[PDB]
């Protein structure tokens, strides 16, 4: 119960939202005969809609005044309160992956500037070493963090091309 | 003109959130999008973005992720072309959107 | 007059199972707006046998002419004078493809 | 030196052929150790890791074998810390955390001093006159009152021969506390019941027998059975 | 009120650009590198790059998820 | 949706500086063309060599500006 | 009208002479470079801008430069 | 100089019939490589194998059913294995994926270092486990080994590889058949016996509309 | 005789060339006495796709 | 096959391999489950 929301199991427009969901849904379940494909379609779309509702509710999740569910951003709120499941292991989840996207790239940006006219390798992709790099990648923190300490992960300034304002 | 058609209509496609033809809301939207983004390409000019792709090719040399062939901008022609593509994909789609969505929730 | 057409079948993955509206006669799916079943119901066709077997007979003649492509290019190339033949090209175009196109579609 | 190989017929990596370490099998895929320093501080890390893994996995084992055997009520680990947090002569649970946190964070500034510099510790006059003996025989071995039995300072084969078998059982008991707070996140019981499960009945007591560990496993299962 | 505001909203961002292009004009036309050397003017221009990529790098971000969200909701 | 529209305010803001800092910075020098200070503030190009080279002056940095000023507000 | 300059970084490739459909540039005997050349602007006056010079100018940076500036009935390529 | 899949045919290049079943059909250019020569050499005899294995197995278990024993169908055998199997589903397709990790990963870097199996490193075997071909291993896989005289080897070579594509033309014809027919192997040779005139592909209804 | 070695990598320093703070492999140096006598070729073309460029004694150095 | 394989190396390796593998994998993870909103295992 923070930023004045109410959880999701407790609200009343959440669930005039399911009934009203579920209203529609069933709708265009009495144009179809009940042993029809677009009938076992429709009973398998109110079965997710139900899973979905079920699910989204005991779940440390709030919502306020609309009946559509809320997030909670600020790390720590979402600690002492059980919410960090919206937005905090997730934000970890994206960065290893995007560092491990950006670490792959790196290393075969080295592994193929170390190689005569490198041009080509950027449109010729060679498969076997970047598949390595791909399963090598895992520990994409550890190796960023020592190359930042060696000083091999960035570039000397006098090495780089500088604009002559 | 424009009240009487293009606002007397297009109140379904709109409206067409949670039907069969929220599809058709998404792709107007999605192409009011393409005809907006192709602007970019047709007021702007090369240098402006070659200098910037200047800045960025610093940025990638500072962490040395600098790739082998050097990014450049789009040429001018190649700006054009791009331009009046994303102009003519988004207009086209707006169009189909809007004259498929009313037409099938009236017609 | 009472049924919608349709020809598209999207999958139930993500959210897609509204967009398979009710077009009635007990199926759902995406509202089809080429005309291509009033044009099966102008060529006589009845059942989705005879579709199946046109869309057979359209791949294997697609097969055949990708397959002429590659022969009439890497295989047998016709010469410069071969194409320079236009009056020869303009009375089998006009008498052979559009003509008897014409009369084959006449009986 | 190169002693046997993680998986036979693969390419070992060059820093690895001829290093001299303990439980050294050539696993190292990612190439993490290819620089030395690097090495270094994944070896003191293994080491830690591995002595709490020890002390971990002998608090799992040995209150759960003698709770199997009935002499003592020790529950299990899972809920231990709500049995102590619901006690009655209890320190509260952040006293607990802080004193936890002061005392790991004073030991463990004297080893990483101990890393960077090595024999830092060893400054006279500094830690009541016993710093002396503080001075690092090697990266994660301090010897010292750290060896108060006089087990270490013989000839270098038992020495690296036991180096080797702490290695052995640490990544052992690494790999069995990953264990068992997995198999408390799936069964939902502590590991003495998970083994006597497995021992009364294999076929229907696995990890794929659990819905938790595979998803959508059951729902093949039940198919396959209709 | 929404006159007022919005007449008051497109007068400060007009005077805003308005703003940085005379600044612009200011470096082109009327700086001095040689008077003003290793001051906080010189060492802006000299990493001038960075600012430029880092301001890229915010405005792409901020685009790319908040056009993410809006077309996910 | 308030926080979805502040962050969209946000991005047009940072697009707009970072737009406006770069036809600033550059204004004066850059990779492409290292003379920008002779040519004068205002001038329409240097021609198609170079790969091309419009809309490279501060100016049309500011012309750009006025666009991203006007979607912000 | 507009004003060329050529600078000492010139070569003596003396084909900026020939992409320049005006006749503005010439090639004078220099002493500063290997071909003993240098691209020498005299009808300046006739030059509209157009820097095709700057095109086919292959030295980084360009040795020969165009500013504009100061339009007149020549140099702005009108036929009227 | 050789039997090859076309008469009068013109063999590849890298096919010179140094294996076993070179006949030189090689329209698609697949194994010109020598390292995707020697993969595809090991691919095609452990599916022979297996092919094999499993079209014996279906065919034994297809004659016990028609002699009277209660033996299921090659379709569906699984199914109603599973009922009476000490075994639940799940438990065995995982313990099969261990042993086969295992194994496969044992032969595959055998493939990649012929011989990198055979140090001792799995229970000091030396002469035992170390690979004697491209895909033909030794020691403790040929118990009895009839292998070690070279013609004898290179005839069993020829005999393994034929009668291995047709155990591949066998489970093909198994599917194609049991979906046309939704009998027994035995099933259907026995009514091609009885009555060859009329029952044959083309008088199953289904597959010849 | 009075530049660097024919084939050694050398490091532009000129702020208005293409290549400022970056390696180029020298070709040919003059000896005639010209005002850039230094001739040098870089594997980057620049934007008028050249790839050499000619440069005076006190514009290039040993890169470190 | 060398002729192709160098071939089947440039753009669609990363230009279809890639997308395919990527989205499929998505697509099969948004299908055996179904739409989630908090991360809580
Ligand atoms: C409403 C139309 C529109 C849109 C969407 C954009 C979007 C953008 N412009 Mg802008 N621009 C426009 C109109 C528009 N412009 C007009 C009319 C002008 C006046 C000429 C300008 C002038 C202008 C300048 C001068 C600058 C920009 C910049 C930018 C970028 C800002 C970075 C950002 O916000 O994150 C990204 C924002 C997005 C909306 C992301 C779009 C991409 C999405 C994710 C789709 C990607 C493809 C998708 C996955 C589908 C793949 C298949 C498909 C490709 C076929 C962004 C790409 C700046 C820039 O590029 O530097 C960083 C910059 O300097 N623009
Ligand atoms: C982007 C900046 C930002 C902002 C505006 C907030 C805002 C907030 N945080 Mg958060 N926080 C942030 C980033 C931020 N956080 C980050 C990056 C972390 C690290 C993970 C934390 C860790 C954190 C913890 C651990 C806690 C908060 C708490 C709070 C709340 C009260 C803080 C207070 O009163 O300060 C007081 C400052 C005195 C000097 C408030 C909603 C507290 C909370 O839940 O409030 C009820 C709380 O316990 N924050
Ligand atoms: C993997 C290679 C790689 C790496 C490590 C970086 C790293 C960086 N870029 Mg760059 N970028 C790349 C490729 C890469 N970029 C490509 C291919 C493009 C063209 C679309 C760009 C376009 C670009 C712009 C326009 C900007 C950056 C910026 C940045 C910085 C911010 C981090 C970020 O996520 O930016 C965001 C990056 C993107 C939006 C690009 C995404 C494109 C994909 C993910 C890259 C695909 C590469 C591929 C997977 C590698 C092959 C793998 C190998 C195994 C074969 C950082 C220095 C910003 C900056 O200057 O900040 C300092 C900035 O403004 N980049
Ligand atoms: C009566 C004979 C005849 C017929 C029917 C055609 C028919 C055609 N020709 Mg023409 N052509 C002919 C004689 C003929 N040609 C002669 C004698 C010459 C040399 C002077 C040419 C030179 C020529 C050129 C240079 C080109 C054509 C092209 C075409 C196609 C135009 C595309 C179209 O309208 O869509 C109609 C499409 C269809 C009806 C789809 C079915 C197509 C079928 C498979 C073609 C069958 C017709 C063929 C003549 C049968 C004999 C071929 C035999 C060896 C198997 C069309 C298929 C264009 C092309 O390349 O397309 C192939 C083209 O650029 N023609
Ligand atoms: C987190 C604990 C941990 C740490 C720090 C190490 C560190 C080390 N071990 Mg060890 N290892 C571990 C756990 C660990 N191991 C476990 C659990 C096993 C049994 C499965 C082994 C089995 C093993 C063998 C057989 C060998 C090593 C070796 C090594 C060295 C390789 C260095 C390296 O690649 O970077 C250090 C690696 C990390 C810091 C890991 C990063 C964390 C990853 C990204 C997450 C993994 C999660 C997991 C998959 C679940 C180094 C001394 C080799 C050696 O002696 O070389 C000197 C060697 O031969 N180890
Ligand atoms: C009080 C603030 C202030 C001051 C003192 C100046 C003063 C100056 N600026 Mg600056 N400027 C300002 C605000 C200011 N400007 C703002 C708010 C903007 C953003 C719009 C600019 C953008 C700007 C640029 C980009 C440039 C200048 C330039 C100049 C110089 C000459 C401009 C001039 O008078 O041309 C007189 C101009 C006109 C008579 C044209 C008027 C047409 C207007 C602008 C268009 C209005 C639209 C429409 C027609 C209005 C009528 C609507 C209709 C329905 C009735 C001078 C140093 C120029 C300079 O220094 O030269 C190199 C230059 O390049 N300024
Ligand atoms: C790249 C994303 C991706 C992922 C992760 C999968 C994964 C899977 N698919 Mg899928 N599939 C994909 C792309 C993908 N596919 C594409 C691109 C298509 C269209 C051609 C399909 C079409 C498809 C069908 C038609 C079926 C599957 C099935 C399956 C499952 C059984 C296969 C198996 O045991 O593999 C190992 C899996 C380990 C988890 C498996 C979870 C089957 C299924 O539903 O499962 C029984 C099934 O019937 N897939
Ligand atoms: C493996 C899946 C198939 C890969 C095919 C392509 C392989 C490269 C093709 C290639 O060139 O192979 C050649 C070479 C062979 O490796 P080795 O013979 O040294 O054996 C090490 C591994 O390959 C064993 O799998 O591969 C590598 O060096 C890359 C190894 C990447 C790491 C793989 C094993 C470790 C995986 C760890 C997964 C969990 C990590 C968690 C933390 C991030
Ligand atoms: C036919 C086949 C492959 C055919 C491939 C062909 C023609 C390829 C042709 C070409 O490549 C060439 C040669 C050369 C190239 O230049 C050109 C092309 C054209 C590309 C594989 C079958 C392969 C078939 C195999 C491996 C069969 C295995 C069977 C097993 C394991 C059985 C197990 C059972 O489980 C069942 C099914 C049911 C239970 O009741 C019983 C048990 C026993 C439990
Ligand atoms: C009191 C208070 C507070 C605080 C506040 C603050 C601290 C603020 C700040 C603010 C700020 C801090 C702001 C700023 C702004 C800025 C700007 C807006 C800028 C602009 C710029 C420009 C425009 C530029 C220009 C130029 C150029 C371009 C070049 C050179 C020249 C010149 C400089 C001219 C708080 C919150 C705590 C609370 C409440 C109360
Ligand atoms: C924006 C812009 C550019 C810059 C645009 C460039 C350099 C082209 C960028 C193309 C990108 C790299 C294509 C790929 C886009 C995404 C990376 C695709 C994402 C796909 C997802 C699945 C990840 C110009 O070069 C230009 C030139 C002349 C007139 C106007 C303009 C102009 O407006
Ligand atoms: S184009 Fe440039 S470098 Fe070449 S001769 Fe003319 S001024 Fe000299
Ligand atoms: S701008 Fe054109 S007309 Fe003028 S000197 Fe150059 S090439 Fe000749």
């Amino acid at each position: 119960d923070i930023a004045g929301l109410t959880p999701c199991s407790e609200s009343k427009a959440y669930n005039k939202l399911e009934r009203k969901e579920l209203k529609v849904l069933d709708k265009r379940l009495k144009k179809y005969e009940p042993g029809s494909a677009p009938y076992l379609a429709l009973q398998a779309t109110k079965e997710r809609t139900e899973n979905r509702f079920k699910t989204y509710a005991k779940q440390g999740l709030l919502c306020g005044n609309d009946g559509l569910p809320h997030l909670i951003s600020d790390p720590g709120l979402a600690l002492r309160f059980n919410h960090a499941g919206e937005v905090f292991i997730p934000t970890f989840g994206f960065l290893y992956v995007a560092g491990y996207i950006g670490h792959v790239g790196r290393q075969y940006i080295i592994l193929s500037k170390e190689d005569a006219k490198p041009t080509d390798k950027e449109i010729i992709l060679d498969v076997p070493l970047a598949l390595k790099l791909a399963f090598q990648g895992w520990a994409w923190p550890l190796a960023s963090i020592q190359e930042l300490r060696n000083g091999s992960l960035l570039e000397k300034d006098e090495n780089i091309t500088v604009s002559p304002r | 003109w424009l009240r009487d058609f293009l606002w007397a209509q297009s109140s379904q496609v709109i409206q067409s959130y949670g039907s069969a033809l929220s599809a058709y809301g998404l792709m107007f939207l999605g192409a009011h999008f393409v005809w907006a983004f192709s602007l970019m390409f047709l007021f702007s000019g090369r240098g402006y973005w070659q200098e910037l792709i200047e800045s960025i090719v610093w940025a990638h040399n500072k962490l040395r992720v600098a790739p082998s062939i050097q990014p450049r901008a789009l040429s001018i022609t190649q700006g054009r072309a791009v331009g009046v593509a994303h102009y003519l994909l988004g207009g086209i789609a707006t169009t189909w959107s809007f004259f498929l969505a009313r037409i099938i929730a009236v017609g | 007059t009472h049924i919608k057409p349709s020809a598209q079948v999207v999958w139930p993955i993500v959210g897609q199972e509204i967009l398979n509206g009710d077009v009635g006669g007990g199926f759902q799916g995406i509202q089809i707006t080429s005309g291509f079943f009033q044009l099966w119901r102008a060529s006589g066709i009845t059942s989705e046998l005879q579709l199946y077997s046109t869309a057979i007979g359209g791949l294997v003649l697609a097969a055949a002419c990708f397959f002429a492509g590659w022969f009439h290019y890497h295989k047998a190339a016709p010469k410069l004078e071969w194409f320079q033949n236009v009056e020869s090209m303009l009375n089998h175009h006009l008498a052979g493809l559009l003509g008897l196109g014409s009369l084959a579609w006449a009986g | 030196s190169m002693q046997g190989n993680w998986l036979p017929g693969s390419q070992t990596p060059a820093h690895l052929k001829d290093l001299k370490m303990a439980g050294n099998f050539g696993f190292d895929p990612l190439n993490l150790g290819a620089e030395p320093q690097a090495l270094r501080w994944y070896q003191q890390a293994e080491l830690v890791h591995s002595r709490t893994a020890m002390m971990g996995v002998a608090g799992i084992l040995i209150p759960g074998i003698f709770t199997k055997l009935g002499a003592l009520n020790v529950p299990q680990w899972y809920e231990a810390g709500k049995v102590y947090i619901e006690g009655e002569g209890a320190i509260p649970f952040g006293t607990l955390l802080m004193t936890t946190l002061f005392s790991y964070a004073f030991v463990e500034g004297k080893r990483w001093q101990d890393f960077r510099k090595p024999g830092s510790q060893a400054e006279p006059g500094t830690f009541f006159g016993l710093e002396s003996q503080f001075k690092g025989t090697e990266n994660g071995y301090p010897g010292g009152i750290f060896d108060p039995l006089g087990y270490s300072k013989t000839s270098p084969e038992k020495l690296d021969e036991l180096k080797l078998k702490e290695i052995k059982n640490g990544r052992l008991a690494m790999v069995a506390f990953l264990g068992f707070a997995g198999q408390y996140g799936a069964t939902g019981k502590g590991p003495i019941d998970n083994l006597a499960d497995h021992l009364a009945d294999p076929w229907h007591n696995t990890f794929a027998e659990n819905g938790i560990s595979v998803p959508g496993l059951s729902a093949v299962e039940q198919a396959a059975a209709n | 009120q929404a006159s007022l505001y919005t007449h008051h909203q497109y007068i400060a961002g007009f005077i805003m650009c308005g703003a940085f292009a005379h600044g612009a004009i200011f470096f082109i036309r009327d700086y001095d590198p040689e008077q003003n050397k290793g001051n906080v003017l010189a060492r802006v221009l000299d990493h001038k790059e960075a600012i430029i990529s880092h301001l890229s790098w915010v405005s792409l971000f901020l685009g790319f998820h908040t056009l993410g969200l809006y077309v996910h909701n | 949706g308030d926080f979805l529209v502040h962050h969209a305010i946000a991005l047009g803001l940072h697009t707009t500086t970072l737009i406006l800092v770069k036809g600033a910075l550059d204004a004066r020098g850059s990779k492409l063309m290292p003379d920008k200070k002779d040519f004068g503030y205002s001038f329409p190009c240097d021609g198609p060599g170079r790969g091309g080279t419009c809309d490279i002056s501060a100016y049309d940095a500011f012309y750009l500006a006025v666009f991203w000023m006007l979607n912000t507000i | 009208a507009h004003v060329v300059k050529i600078y000492d970084t010139c070569i003596g490739c003396t084909q900026c002479v020939r992409a320049c459909p005006l006749d503005v540039l010439e090639m004078v005997p220099w002493d500063g470079c290997k071909a003993a050349q240098m691209a020498s602007s005299p009808r300046t006056e006739d030059c509209v801008g157009c820097k095709r010079c700057e095109t086919a100018c292959p030295t980084d940076f360009l040795s020969v430069r165009v500013y504009l500036g100061n339009e007149s009935t020549r140099s702005l390529g009108l036929a009227y | 100089d050789r039997p090859l899949w076309s008469p009068g045919s013109e063999p590849p290049a890298w096919l010179d019939g140094s294996l076993a079943g070179d006949y030189g059909f090689d329209p698609l250019h697949l194994s010109e490589e020598p390292e995707m020569r020697k993969w595809m050499v090991q691919a095609e005899l452990v599916h022979a194998r297996w092919a094999m294995l499993g079209v014996a197995g279906i065919l034994f278990t297809s004659i016990a059913a028609k002699t009277g024993a209660p033996f299921p169908d090659w379709y569906d055998a699984g199914k109603e294995a599973i009922k009476t199997s000490p075994a639940p589903l799940g438990s065995l397709i995982f313990t099969e994926l261990l042993l086969f990790g295992w194994v496969e990963t044992k032969r595959l870097y055998d493939l990649r270092n012929p011989g990198s199996q055979g140090d001792g490193s799995f229970l000091g075997i030396t002469d035992g486990l170390k690979g004697k071909e491209n895909g033909y291993p030794g020691g403790l896989f040929d118990p009895m080994g009839m292998s070690k005289n070279e013609a004898s080897y290179k005839e069993a070579k020829v005999k393994e590889i034929k009668n291995g594509r047709l155990a591949m033309l066998a489970f093909v014809g198994f599917i194609a058949q049991h979906h046309a027919t939704h009998k027994s192997p035995i099933d259907n040779l026995l009514d091609h016996v009885a009555d060859p005139f009329h029952v044959t592909f083309a008088t199953n209804g289904v597959s010849i509309p | 005789e009075i530049g660097p070695k024919r084939g050694s990598l050398v490091k532009v320093l000129r702020p208005e060339s293409y290549w400022y703070n970056q390696v180029g492999k020298v070709v040919s140096v003059d000896q005639s006495g010209i005002r850039y006598p230094v001739v040098v070729r870089f594997e980057n073309q620049n934007y008028a796709g050249v790839s050499t460029n000619n440069y005076a004694l006190d514009e290039v150095t040993d890169p470190p | 096959m060398k002729d192709f394989t160098t071939y089947l190396s440039t753009a669609p390796v990363v230009g279809l391999g890639w997308a395919i593998f990527t989205s499929g994998l998505l697509i099969e993870i948004n299908r055996f489950f179904p739409d989630p909103l908090v991360f809580s295992f």
